[PDB]
């Protein structure tokens, strides 16, 4: 059912990271489309532009952190402790959660929230 | 109430409910197509019908008119 | 290469409209117009499959879709028109008083 | 390369139809795309449905269209935005809608590579559906109003209903 | 000749009637000598008896319904799927001008246009229960939505019911474009439009690594048509902004008709087709957005209306969770949905429309309703307790099947979807039951009683909500009866 | 007994009175129309018990028709 | 019983769940625009996800979609 | 399977009596208190002696079901549903036709103003709660006891002394909903095995060890939420204190007991 693979702990985590850092993009690209102009922008192309690229890179950034420390840490808790479970995965959740979005959030109960809430994901899966 | 008669009747629910419990279980496992619906006159409806249109000026062989 | 010559085509066509829908969100006329677009790309494709198919199914939907157009742009316009009528403009701050 | 150009001719129109900043020209490049589209349709030998399209969506809706669009004198401030920021989203719908859709024939309609060979002399003729040939408007009248004739009425159920809707919505009697 | 028309006798007449109705309308509504007397309630009387007789016509000549399917065959196909459907068509179609009648007279809504409309619509959607085509599913669907199109914007100088129309047709015509080429796609890629051939063609294939890309994005464009038709997250916000700002009437005739025709359609079509598993699995994904997204929106609604619209798009995921495991008990639980939801909103939409009298707009505005009208308050505390599913109401089936399917497809997420979303609506129906019930504010509302219609239709739908438990069995032979049609 | 008779009229008879009340009008306001609804109600309870077992019956040989559909794939 | 289970409990939920449907409720935005984008939106979500999953599953993992899904939440 | 029981007193009689008091009592003008308050008293009181009576008839030598009657649901007889009585769920039906006649008794004086709304509500919770205790029968214990969410829910919310009440009613109606939801999963999982829901043929049928644990934990979820056990508890001071008086006791004596009730009925055999 899952014999279809050739692995490599270092090549998972580069992969999660390009992957995620294309779902930002994409995430970053609808959120600024989906949102007004600044009233005083209104007559000038430019700086919409500008500020679509800025959240694009920005929302890339950010996804592609959680993408590349999630399988990150997955590994290299499956690697040390040797063995293969949900609970390996759920701390790779939690800490790429804690950390990433309570570095953007700026706050230590968003880190703790959305740590908590990725590991229910990752341990459902 | 009367004390065998009450016993008795309890005997014949679990004795009919045991052997009882196998028809239901037969109707979900019918499956919901049928092994070769299209085969079904209903589906067929092309097949009798188009044979009595085989004639009909557009859909004709070209041959057809040089020997009728 | 024909017919995916012939299929891109009507293609470019599909694609404008839908990117008409992406760039005109100030201008719900134009949108009106791209969704025209769209549907004469899909006009296109029934036509070109029936010729590369021989049949004529392709044909009588094709003349059908061109009533349903007709209808359709006759009532879009009737709303745009009485739309226009209570707000005395058409610009799309107007029309977004129902939310939530 | 006849398709090239015509293709060409309405790629361009159509970016005017949903880049023109007066609405009046985009009412006027549409009529240009019917008219390629009109083209396209000579090349594949359907005359009627070629003229029908100049009758009915240049003769008819688009007149209708600019009628509408020329009383409504709309000004530029209202209708106005950049478009500059939509690049992007427009680059991935667009190329993903791209590279799926322009392509979803080549698997299953694969083309015939044109050799250094004629393959012209291999056209087998048949002069049996020769003999009496039909127009493209007598094959869709052999079929419209018989055959298929409730899809027929059904269209003019709808045609009722514009009529209908049309004065209901607009109509302020003097 | 004449007898082969047999087949289409409910139609004809239905049609025949819409013309005369239009026709006595539009003369004396113009007339000087009679001073241009209001039509509304006189064609609404008149249509009600139409739609009835049309209901009569049907239900009574069932197999003749079936003659000459030959000569038929490329047009239209009835069966008993089509036989059961087009009557419960009928009916809430009843039922709902019904309902009308104190709308025309009080607030003088004169147009006797907005019945011929509702009954060409009506023809339309008969016309799509029988579609065995993608032509003619198109152009019966095409009907239907320009109908629906027109009677939005019937209020032609309110801004609310102009911003209703405009929203209606530009999302409503888009999403017709995209069902439209993938009917092409699918032409293209089979060379058949008739159900059966595509039944023949498709059958046995599904992906069999060599998969037709085109009959893969035609199927894929087709359901997003569908899913936009029954309001379906991501193509659902048309629905509560046309549903609030069209006039009540509106609401309450597209809360329900459109659903039963365009759910016989998605069976006939994809049900009886085959692409598989692909399209189940849309059908799950929207089902599943459909309520977590609902009960969320719905919890955040002030306004009467916009709850009832985010509390049918929740519905509609549910029922859809039975079209998704593919089972004769799937499509038996997707049409007892089907049917109790539109009981529940016909008694809903009846005391919204008696409340209207009075311009009801804020659930709030519904407080000391226990005090001002007790046995209304009662009523409408039934279908809020029915609408949160708890039991022995009426609308304990759809949760009970949404669980059992959970446990019968082996779906456990979905199960816990179904639980979080249960409570969170719980909650919102209640709310209402609070404010009629617990408050006390300063400022009441004293509502005007309602019509004798609306009043008889409220009884006897308060009735099947209590007591539909205790006799449920022909509703269920009948639904299971339909689902085997479908293939038999 | 609990003929379909008796609880078609006794529902015939409190949805006239559930109607009265709605509109905030006495329960016998207009008693004639409360026989006419024991009647309906009567005539409707019996139509819908003749019904149930027609349709049980059709759905039957449908079942029938399904099952041997099903066993023509073990030959 | 008034503070941790309170806030793990009835007064924590309901905080998250207004603020959540608060969010939702603002996706109805009224901008007829907004609707037909996400309609687009949609459409290229399910011919991307259900046609296009065939070589992506070299650099993806069903995992991270459903992380990543779930992490924009807690944006901005 | 007909199960008729021959006693002349029997569990449909007693469901049957407050069902009778609530229709009378929809019909009478509010106008004639006095009639109310009175018609209401004696259908509890009578309601009380059947089961005194039922007391007097109990044989307590057999292990199996007294009194045993069966209520058909549909022509087809595969879902047909039966209620009987033991030694285990004799005195709660008892105390429950006891306490109804006392919470009519404690708002006699307030009764000008309580109305018929008041003794109707009580004698419909008398009816569902009857039926609980005495359904053989899974599914139907479910929806007999989720049916007494709703004049629970009216009875809080009406006649409770303080705005509290509002939070307190939903509190009362989410908890209990949520328990009731996670059983009515365990109900299904134990259907599909199964392909019943009766009691009897559960009480001897053999359910995996894997199986039991997990069935287990979802009846435990309901349960626990119904006794209540910590740490779901917080629902109950609000709903118990903030409820009127007579709500207060039928909250208390009766409701409190379904969780424990179940644990003793289902989960432990
Ligand atoms: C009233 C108002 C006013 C406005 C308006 O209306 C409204 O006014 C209206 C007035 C309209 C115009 C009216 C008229 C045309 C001409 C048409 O253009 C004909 C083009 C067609 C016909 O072209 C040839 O057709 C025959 C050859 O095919 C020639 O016959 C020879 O060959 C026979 C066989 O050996 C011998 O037996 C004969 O003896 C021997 O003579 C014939 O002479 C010649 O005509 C199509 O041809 C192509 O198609 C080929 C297939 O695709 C392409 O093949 C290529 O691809 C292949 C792979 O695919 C490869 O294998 C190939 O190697 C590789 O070459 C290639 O591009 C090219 O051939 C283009 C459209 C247009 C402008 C209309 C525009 C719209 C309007 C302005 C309307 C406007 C809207
Ligand atoms: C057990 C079910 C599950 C839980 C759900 C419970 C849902 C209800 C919540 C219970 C809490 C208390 C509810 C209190 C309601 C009782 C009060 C009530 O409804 O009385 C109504 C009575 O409402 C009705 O009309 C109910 C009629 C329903 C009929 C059902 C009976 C069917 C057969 C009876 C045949 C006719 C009568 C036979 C004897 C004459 C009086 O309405 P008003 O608005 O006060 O005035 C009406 C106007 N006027 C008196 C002048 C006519
Ligand atoms: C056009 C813009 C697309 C993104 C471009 C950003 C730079 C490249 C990032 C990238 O790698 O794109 C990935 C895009 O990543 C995603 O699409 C995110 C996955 C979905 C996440 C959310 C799931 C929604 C359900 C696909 O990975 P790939 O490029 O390695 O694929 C090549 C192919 O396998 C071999 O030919
Ligand atoms: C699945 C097994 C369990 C997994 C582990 C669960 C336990 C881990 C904790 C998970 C939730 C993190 C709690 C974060 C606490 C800080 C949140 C906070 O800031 O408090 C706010 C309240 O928000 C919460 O506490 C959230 C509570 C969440 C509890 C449950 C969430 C929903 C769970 C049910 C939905 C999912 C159900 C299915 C799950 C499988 C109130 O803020 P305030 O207005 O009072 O301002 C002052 C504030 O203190 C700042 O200084
Ligand atoms: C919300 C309920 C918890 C999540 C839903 C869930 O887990 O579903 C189970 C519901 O049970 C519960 O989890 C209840 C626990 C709720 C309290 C925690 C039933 O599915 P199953 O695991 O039994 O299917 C496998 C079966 O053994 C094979 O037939
Ligand atoms: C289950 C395990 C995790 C528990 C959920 C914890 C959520 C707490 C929280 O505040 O997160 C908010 C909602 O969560 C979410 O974004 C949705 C998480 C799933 C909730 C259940 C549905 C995000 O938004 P926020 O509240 O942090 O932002 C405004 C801050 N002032
Ligand atoms: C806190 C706990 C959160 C846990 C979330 C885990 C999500 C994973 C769900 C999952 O396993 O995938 C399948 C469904 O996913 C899905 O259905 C996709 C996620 C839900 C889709 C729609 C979500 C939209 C929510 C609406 C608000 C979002 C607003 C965004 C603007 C379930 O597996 P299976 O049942 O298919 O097994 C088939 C066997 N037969
Ligand atoms: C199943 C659960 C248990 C149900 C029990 C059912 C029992 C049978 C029903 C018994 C009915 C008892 C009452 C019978 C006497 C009333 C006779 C009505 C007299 C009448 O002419 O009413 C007219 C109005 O039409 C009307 O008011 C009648 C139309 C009202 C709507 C009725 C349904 C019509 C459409 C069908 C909808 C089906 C929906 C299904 C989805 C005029 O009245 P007025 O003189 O007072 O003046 C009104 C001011 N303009
Ligand atoms: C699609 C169709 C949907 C219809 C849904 C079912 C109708 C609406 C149900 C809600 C109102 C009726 C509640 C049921 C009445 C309660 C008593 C049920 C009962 O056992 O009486 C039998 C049914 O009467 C009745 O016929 C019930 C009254 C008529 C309603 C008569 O007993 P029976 O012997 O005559 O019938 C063969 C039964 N063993
Ligand atoms: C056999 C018992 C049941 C028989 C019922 C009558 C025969 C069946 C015929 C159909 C009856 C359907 C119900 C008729 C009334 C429908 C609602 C009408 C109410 C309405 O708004 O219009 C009223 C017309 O009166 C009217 O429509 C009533 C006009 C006269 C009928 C009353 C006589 C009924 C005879 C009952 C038995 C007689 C025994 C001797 C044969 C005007 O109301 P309004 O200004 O006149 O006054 C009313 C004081 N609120
Ligand atoms: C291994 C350890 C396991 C431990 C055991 C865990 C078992 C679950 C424990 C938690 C139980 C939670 C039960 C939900 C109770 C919520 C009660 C809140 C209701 C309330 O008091 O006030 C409302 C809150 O506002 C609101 O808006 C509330 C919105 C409704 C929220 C209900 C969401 C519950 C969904 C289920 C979540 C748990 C899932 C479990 C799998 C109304 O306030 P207002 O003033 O704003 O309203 C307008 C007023 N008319
Ligand atoms: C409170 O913070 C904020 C957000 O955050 C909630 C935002 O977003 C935005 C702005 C950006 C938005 C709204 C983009 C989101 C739009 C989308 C996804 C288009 C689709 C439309 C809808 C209604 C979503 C429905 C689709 C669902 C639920 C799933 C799709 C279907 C299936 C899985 C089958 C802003 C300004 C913001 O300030």
């Amino acid at each position: 059912r899952y014999l279809e693979e050739e692995d490599g702990p270092l090549m998972k985590t580069i992969k999660g990271s390009i992957t995620g850092f294309g779902a930002g993009t994409i995430y970053g690209t609808i959120l600024a489309t989906w949102k007004d102009v600044p009233r005083v922008e209104r007559n000038v192309a430019l700086p919409g532009l500008i500020r679509t690229l800025k959240m694009m890179g920005t929302h890339g950034l950010t996804f592609a952190a959680i993408g590349g420390v999630y399988i990150g840490v997955e590994q290299l808790v499956q690697n040390f402790r040797s063995k293969r479970d949900f609970y390996n995965g759920a701390i790779g959740g939690f800490v790429a959660g804690a950390s990433v979005l309570g570095y953007r959030a700026r706050s230590i109960p968003t880190a703790i929230a959305a740590g908590a809430t990725l590991a229910v994901t990752s341990a459902l899966i | 109430e009367n004390p065998e008669e009450r016993d008795r009747k309890a005997r014949e629910h679990i004795y009919e409910m045991h052997e009882r419990c196998k028809k239901i279980k037969e109707m979900w496992a019918l499956p919901i197509r049928p092994y070769g619906f299209w085969t079904f006159e209903r589906h067929n409806a092309q097949l009798r019908w188009d044979p009595q249109i085989s004639q009909v000026a557009g859909r004709r062989d070209p041959y057809d008119d040089l020997l009728e | 290469m024909d017919l995916i010559k012939y299929f891109t085509f009507s293609m470019i066509i599909f694609i404008l409209g839908i990117w008409g829908i992406l760039l005109n969100r100030r201008n719900i006329l134009i949108m009106l117009m791209s969704i025209e677009l769209m549907l004469l790309a899909v006009n296109l494709n029934f036509l070109v499959f029936s010729v590369s198919l021989d049949d004529m199914m392709g044909q009588v939907f094709a003349l059908l879709v061109l009533t349903v157009a007709a209808a359709e742009s006759a009532i879009g316009l009737a709303i745009f028109v009485i739309t226009f009528r209570v707000r005395g403009t058409i610009a799309v701050e107007f029309i977004n008083s129902i939310q939530g | 390369m006849i398709l090239s150009v015509l293709s060409s001719l309405a790629l361009v129109s159509g970016l005017m139809v949903v880049r023109a900043k007066n609405p009046v020209h985009s009412v006027l490049f549409f009529i240009l795309v019917f008219c390629d589209t009109s083209g396209l349709l000579l090349l594949l030998g359907l005359d009627f449905f070629a003229m029908i399209f100049l009758v009915v969506y240049i003769g008819a809706i688009a007149v209708l269209f600019l009628f509408v669009v020329m009383m409504f004198h709309i000004q530029i401030a209202e209708i106005h935005e950049e478009v500059l920021r939509y690049l992007p989203v427009s680059g991935i719908i667009g190329l993903i809608f791209w590279w799926e859709m322009f392509f979803i024939l080549d698997n299953e309609s694969i083309p015939l590579l044109p050799t250094q060979r004629n393959t012209t002399s291999l056209r087998y003729t048949v002069y049996a559906g020769k003999v009496r040939s039909w127009t493209n408007l007598e094959t869709l009248g052999n079929l419209l109003y018989t055959y298929y004739f409730v899809w027929f009425l059904v269209s003019s159920l709808i045609l009722l209903v514009a009529m209908i809707g049309a004065i209901v919505l607009t109509m302020h009697r003097t | 000749m004449f007898n082969l028309f047999l087949a289409v006798f409910p139609e004809i007449f239905i049609i025949n009637a819409t013309f005369i109705l239009l026709i006595h309308g539009v003369v004396f509504s113009t007339s000087k000598k009679y001073d241009y007397p209001p039509l509304a309630s006189n064609v609404g009387w008149l249509g009600l008896l139409s739609v009835l007789i049309t209901l009569l016509l049907l239900a009574a000549g069932a197999p003749l319904l079936t003659i000459a399917h030959l000569f038929w065959n490329n047009l239209f196909r009835r069966d008993n799927f089509t036989y059961f459907c087009q009557i419960f068509l009928l009916l809430s179609t009843a039922g709902t001008i019904s309902m009308c009648f104190d709308f025309f007279d009080q607030e003088r809504f004169d147009a006797f246009e907005f019945i011929v409309l509702i009954l060409l619509s009506t023809c339309g959607m008969l016309f799509m229960i029988s579609a065995y085509d993608l032509i003619a599913m198109y152009l019966a669907i095409e009907l239907q939505s320009l109908c629906f199109y027109v009677i939005a914007a019937s209020k032609r100088k309110s801004e609310f019911s102009t911003e209703a129309g405009l929203k209606y047709l530009i999302l409503g015509a888009f999403s017709s474009g995209i069902l439209l080429f993938g009917c092409s796609m699918i032409y293209g890629s089979t060379g058949a439009t008739h159900f059966d051939q595509l039944a023949k063609i498709l059958t046995g294939y599904e992906i069999t690594g060599a998969r037709s890309s085109g009959i893969f994005m035609g199927i894929l464009f087709i359901a997003v048509g569908f899913l936009f038709k029954i309001t379906a997250v991501p193509f659902h916000m048309w629905a509560p902004d046309i549903y609030e700002g069209s006039p009540t009437p509106v609401t309450a005739f597209l809360s329900i008709a459109p659903k039963i025709s365009i759910f016989a359609n998605i069976l006939r079509v994809f049900i009886y087709g085959s692409y598989g598993a692909t399209l189940q699995q849309i059908f799950f994904f929207c089902s599943i957005a459909s309520m977590i997204l609902g009960a969320l929106a719905a919890m955040a609604q002030t306004k009467v209306k916009r709850l009832l619209a985010y509390s049918s798009i929740g519905h509609v995921g549910y029922i859809c969770i039975g079209f998704s495991c593919g089972t004769i008990e799937g499509i038996q639980s997707l049409l007892i949905g089907i049917f109790i939801y539109a009981l529940m909103t016909m008694d809903a939409f009846a005391i919204v429309l008696a409340l209207r009298q009075t311009r009801v707009k804020y659930i709030a505005d519904l407080g000391a309703l226990a005090k001002t009208n007790p046995i209304l308050a009662i009523t409408f505390s039934i279908t809020m307790f029915s609408y949160a599913g708890i039991p022995p109401l009426a609308g304990f089936c759809s949760k009970f099947y949404l669980f059992f399917a959970a446990l019968g497809c082996g779906a456990y997420f979905l199960a816990l979807v179904g639980v979080v979303t249960s409570v969170i609506g719980c909650f919102y129906y209640i709310r209402l039951v609070k404010r009629m019930f617990f408050d006390t504010p300063r400022t009441w509302i004293l509502y005007e009683p309602m019509d004798r219609n609306k009043s008889l239709l409220l009884a006897m739908t308060s009735f099947f909500i209590t007591l539909f438990l205790l006799y449920p069995s022909p509703l269920f032979s009948v639904t299971h009866q339909m689902a085997l049609s479908l293939y038999l | 007994p609990i003929s379909a008779t008796m609880v078609g009229a006794l529902l015939g008879l409190g949805t006239q009175m559930y109607s009265n009340a709605l509109r905030k009008l006495p329960y016998m306001r207009h008693p004639w129309e409360h026989v006419v609804g024991m009647g309906l109600g009567a005539v409707f309870a019996n139509q819908l018990v003749k019904w149930d077992v027609k349709l049980k019956e059709d759905l039957d040989v449908m079942l029938a028709k399904a099952r041997a559909a099903n066993e023509r794939r073990y030959f | 019983d008034k503070g941790a289970i309170e806030i793990l409990g009835p007064y924590g939920i309901s905080y998250t769940f207004r603020r959540l449907a608060e969010r939702i409720s603002q996706l109805q935005s009224g901008f007829v625009y907004h609707y037909a984008f996400a309609m687009l939106l949609g459409l290229t979500l399910f011919v991307t996800f259900f046609c296009m999953w065939d070589s992506l599953s070299s650099w993806v993992d069903n995992r991270l979609s459903f992380i990543l899904i779930v992490s924009s939440f807690y944006t901005k | 399977l007909e199960h008729f029981c021959e006693c002349y007193f029997n569990l449909s009689g007693l469901i049957l009596c407050p069902v009778l008091g609530s229709i009378i009592l929809l019909f009478i003008p509010n106008s004639r208190i006095r009639l109310i308050r009175l018609i209401g008293l004696c259908a509890s009181l009578i309601t009380f002696l059947y089961s005194l009576v039922l007391w007097i008839q109990f044989d307590s030598s057999t292990a199996k079901f007294q009194f045993v009657e069966s209520l058909r649901w549909l022509p087809y007889e595969n879902i047909n549903f039966y209620l009987g009585i033991d030694g285990i769920s004799l005195f709660f039906v008892i105390l429950t036709t006891f306490l109804i006649p006392i919470c009519i008794l404690v708002g006699w004086s307030g009764m000008r103003s309580y109305g018929k709304e008041y003794i109707i509500a009580f004698l419909i919770c008398e009816f569902l709660m009857i039926a609980v205790f005495c359904m053989l029968d899974l599914l139907l214990f479910y929806v007999f006891f989720e049916s007494v969410l709703i004049p629970m829910f009216i009875i809080i919310g009406v006649w409770g002394s303080r705005q509290r009440k509002i939070k307190a009613a939903y509190q009362f109606f989410l908890y209990t909903l949520l328990g009731s939801l996670f059983m009515l999963l365990a109900i299904l999982l134990i259907l599909f095995q199964t392909g019943t829901t009766d009691l009897q043929i559960l009480l001897t049928t053999e359910f995996s060890e894997r199986r039991q644990i997990f069935l287990w934990i979802a009846f435990f979820a309901s349960f626990a939420v119904k006794v209540p056990m910590v740490p779901v508890h917080i629902w109950l001071p609000e709903a118990h204190v903030e409820a009127p008086t007579a709500g207060s006791v039928i909250l208390a004596g009766i409701l409190l007991k379904f969780g424990t009730y179940g644990f003793l009925r289902f989960s432990i055999p």
